């Protein structure tokens, strides 16, 4: 991973700390890379027109999941109970994704 | 020629494909001599079956695999596609990635569906004795080119099998070139701006390269024996209306009169040659030969020969429509070439029942396997004069 | 015939003494009780299943050269049936020919290709 | 400025001290640093820009005084340094893209100093294979390579140098149909020549700018080149 060189020093007005979501989890989607993706033996991404692999085809569901539940949470006159529960669903199906990657490195 | 049934087609196919197709002439191409690893084992061929289903990545290890794979499989269509890197018959082996087209032969494709508004005799989908000019002139337009222009030299050009015909640049340099190139080849041989329809399709400027200019030369041989006899473009208004569609809207009214009083078109093109001629002097456009051109210039399909990897008809294959061999073109008679009398699979399966294996020989189809044959020595020169030297 | 529904949560597998064997923990319900009680089940006959990969020509594996004789799986089979099944000391087992796809770290091993299923006791 | 028009390729194996490491940078950059100025403030084609180019080229010892085969110092200064400058400008696709951008300006101006002599010779030995034609065969195509050509006014053939090459590497031009081809030839000037040869230098040079960063962790561990990965323009 890269590291800018941090700009030792006082900050009299804001400083916005931006980030990314879910990043070598995403990308492992955005690229479609994979074990069935990806030409090995630092590689080249294959081409966008080659389809999903395994791997792609269960982070695709991962999040096809999380779709579902970030909905039902939405639904009102429901369960408080299952107000807690979609939560926790929800960040489960968050950390798994991620380590997907912790996976392979 | 009698009329072809394509009811008995599936009984003459396996008779055919049994007896008569040339199988040691296919091979010794397509093989090149074994001079290198796997050319023949590594390409590609694709095969239409029964019901219309469509295999593609067949591969095979020799010429004996290729028979009875075909004898057993009777193709309606066949086709020649590019050598990969591994056995197409076993992509599935490999990771996704790894196999790839590597080489194939620059092949050109030129319809008759490509001049649908230059022609007065026939449809888009048919051909006869009069507007076969057509394909005459697109054969040394380019052949001359493949040739002069860029010194290609083993060109085999086939017939369709029923309203065009293709070209096989078989150079061995030329089986190695990459897409970019082989589209800036038919970019270099194209000129028929065919837009989304526009009326005017074929610009020139003042300077004239030499192809443009050697290739209006040898559209000026064929042009009023074909244009102005046989099509008689411009012996009505409606048909004469089409061709001024193409100069400035100035000269008409002049011209207008000038076919009126004029009884042939013959007479009405040396009108023009006048008032048109007439024109260039006083503002040229060259509007003698821009017309010339959007009639008589070929039209090829980019998509053809820019893929490195496409599929196209198989040389003495079988149209299922008509029936006629897809055979071999003989450039020292180009004009001589006869589309009408091209052997039909049904009249040489009749051949050979109205009778160390040459019977091809004993039908009318051992003509066109000669020229295949003239085509595979003049290659084994190359392999000999240019590898044993 | 007769049958029990039981949520399971952990198991475990005694290899060393035990092979071809899990035993699954959980819990049952039970009407006498009104309530759910621990409840462990033995899952025993958990059949070791193996992948033979086919060469695409037979090797004299001593010197390490072919013979001239293509692979088929019968060929396979009949290696395993008289000369590994033997010498490793297997009696019975099951043998089924079946298509399967791979694509992780071995160099050498085709995405897809059929292998020689072989399936025999734990013991 | 001599036979210093050199395609940057093939790594240099010899080894330095961290004072001709740091100084070849420093140096190199100064110039691709002033060849930015100058196509900034004026045009490539005014005296005043090849005129202090070549005097910045001159200043920062980059073309000038010989030696004996091996050791020729300007010649060696801009092999080491570009490569070396070419660690920093790796990363950022947006100084790869500066980089490129002025070490082509740079390649362009060494080429519009040599006279349409010097620079036939450096191509026939260069890469490999390119060949001039006599004037037997020049004038007797002559007006059929004037007919290839742009809207190259008059059927002046001038005494403009005319070449051969393999209609292959200049799909660029016989695919608008822009110059003569002839049995597998093209045959083209030295404007266009030089387009393409600059045209295939970029691209090259993209390419290995590319396989720079792949390697470039190997190093950015040592402590010595952190000033330069990180500072040249801090
Ligand atoms: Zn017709």
């Amino acid at each position: 991973g890269l590291v800018l060189d941090p700009k030792v020093g006082f900050y009299d007005k804001f400083i916005l700390l931006l980030d990314f979501n879910s990043l070598y989890p995403s990308i492992i989607q955005e690229f479609n890379i994979c074990f069935t993706t990806v030409q090995r033996v630092i590689p080249e991404l294959p081409d966008p027109s080659l389809e999903m692999g395994i791997l792609p085809r269960e982070i695709r569901k991962l999040v096809e999941r999380r779709k579902q539940v970030k909905q039902l949470m939405k639904q009102q006159d429901l369960n408080p109970d299952l107000i807690l529960q979609y939560d926790i669903r929800q960040k489960a199906l968050k950390l798994t994704a991620n380590s997907m990657y912790g996976c392979l490195g | 020629m009698e009329t072809f049934d394509p009811t008995e087609l599936p009984e003459l196919l396996k008779l055919y494909y049994r007896r008569l197709f040339p199988y040691s002439q296919y091979y010794r191409w397509l093989n090149y001599g074994g001079v290198i690893k796997n050319y023949f084992q590594h390409r590609e061929f694709s095969f239409t079956l029964k019901d219309d289903i469509y295999i593609r990545y067949q591969s095979f290890n020799n010429q004996s695999d290729l028979e009875k794979e075909m004898q057993k499989m009777n193709p309606y269509k066949i086709d020649i596609g590019a050598v990969y890197s591994h056995r197409p018959n076993q992509h599935n082996t490999v990771k996704l990635g790894a196999f790839q087209a590597q080489e194939k032969e620059l092949v050109f494709d030129i319809d008759m569906t490509d001049y649908d508004d230059v022609r007065r005799c026939c449809s888009s989908a048919d051909i006869c004795p009069k507007c076969w000019t057509l394909m005459t002139m697109a054969i040394r337009i380019i052949d001359r080119a493949l040739k002069e222009d860029f010194g290609f030299k083993h060109r085999l050009w086939v017939y369709s099998g029923r309203r065009g015909v293709h070209c096989w640049v078989c150079d061995e340099s030329v089986r190695k070139l990459s897409s970019a190139v082989r589209s800036g080849i038919v970019e270099y041989l194209s000129l028929v701006k065919g837009g989304q329809d526009v009326k005017k399709k074929v610009h020139l400027s003042e300077k004239i390269h030499p192809f443009i200019r050697k290739s209006i030369n040898i559209i000026k041989k064929y042009f009023e024996e074909y244009a102005l006899v046989n099509q008689d473009i411009l012996e009505n208004k409606e048909s004469w209306d089409k061709i001024l569609a193409l100069v400035p809207e100035t000269i008409h009214d002049e011209l207008q009169q000038s076919f009126q009083k004029s009884h042939n078109s013959l007479q009405r093109w040396e009108h023009l040659k006048k008032v048109a001629s007439r024109y260039q002097n006083n503002i040229g456009p060259w509007l003698e030969w821009e017309i010339m051109l959007q009639y008589c210039f070929p039209r090829l399909d980019i998509n053809v020969s820019k893929g490195i990897n496409h599929l196209l008809k198989s040389p003495f294959s079988v149209h299922p429509k008509t029936g006629r061999i897809s055979v071999p073109i003989d450039l020292q008679k180009v004009d001589q070439f006869d589309p009408f009398t091209v052997p039909t699979i049904s009249f040489i399966c009749r051949e050979l029942d109205a009778i160390r294996t040459r019977d091809y020989k004993k039908t009318s189809l051992a003509p066109y396997v000669k020229v295949f044959e003239h085509f595979l020595e003049n290659l084994d020169k190359s392999r000999k004069g240019e590898l044993l030297k | 015939e007769q049958v029990f529904h039981f949520y399971w949560l952990d198991a475990y597998e005694d290899q060393y003494n035990q092979p071809g064997v899990v035993f699954l923990f959980g819990k049952v319900w039970i009407e006498s009780a009104e309530t759910h009680v621990s409840c462990c089940v033995m899952v025993k006959n958990i059949e070791r299943t193996l992948y033979f990969l086919p060469r695409e020509m037979k090797i004299d594996l001593n010197t390490g050269k072919e013979t001239g004789t293509p692979i088929s799986m019968k060929d396979v089979y009949e290696e395993f049936d008289e000369k590994i099944a033997t010498k490793y000391k297997i009696m019975k087992f099951k043998s089924k020919p079946v298509e399967k796809n791979y694509a992780f770290e071995i160099p050498d091993v085709p995405e897809k290709s059929e292998y020689l299923e072989v399936k025999y006791s734990a013991e | 400025y001599p036979h210093c028009l050199q395609f940057y390729l093939q790594p240099p194996s010899e080894n330095i001290s961290l004072i001709e490491f740091e100084n070849l940078a420093i140096d190199r950059v100064k110039l691709l640093k002033s060849v930015e100025n100058l196509g900034v403030s004026y045009v490539k084609g005014t005296e005043q820009y090849q005129s202090k180019l070549e005097s910045e080229l001159r200043k920062l010892k980059f073309s000038y005084r010989e030696n004996l085969e091996d050791e020729y110092e300007p010649r060696r200064r801009d092999h080491i340094s570009h490569f070396i400058l070419r660690l920093a400008y790796c990363q950022s696709e947006e100084l790869r893209r500066w980089f490129i951008q002025q070490e082509m300006d740079l390649l362009r101006f060494r080429f519009s100093i040599l006279p349409k002599d010097k620079i036939q010779d450096f191509l026939k030995d260069s890469q490999l294979q390119f060949e001039a034609i006599s004037d037997e065969e020049k004038t007797l195509r002559e007006q059929e390579i004037v007919a290839s050509s742009p809207s190259l006014s008059g059927l002046k053939l001038g005494f403009e140098s005319i070449y051969k090459i393999p209609f292959a590497d200049a799909l660029d031009l016989f695919r608008g149909r822009k110059v003569y081809l002839e049995d597998g030839f093209a045959y083209v000037p030295l404007k266009d020549i030089v387009a393409i040869i600059l045209n295939e230098f970029r691209a090259k040079l993209s390419k290995a700018l590319a396989l720079t960063a792949r390697s470039l962790p190997a190093v950015q561990s040592d402590e010595r080149l952190q000033p330069l990965l990180n500072h040249l323009s801090h």
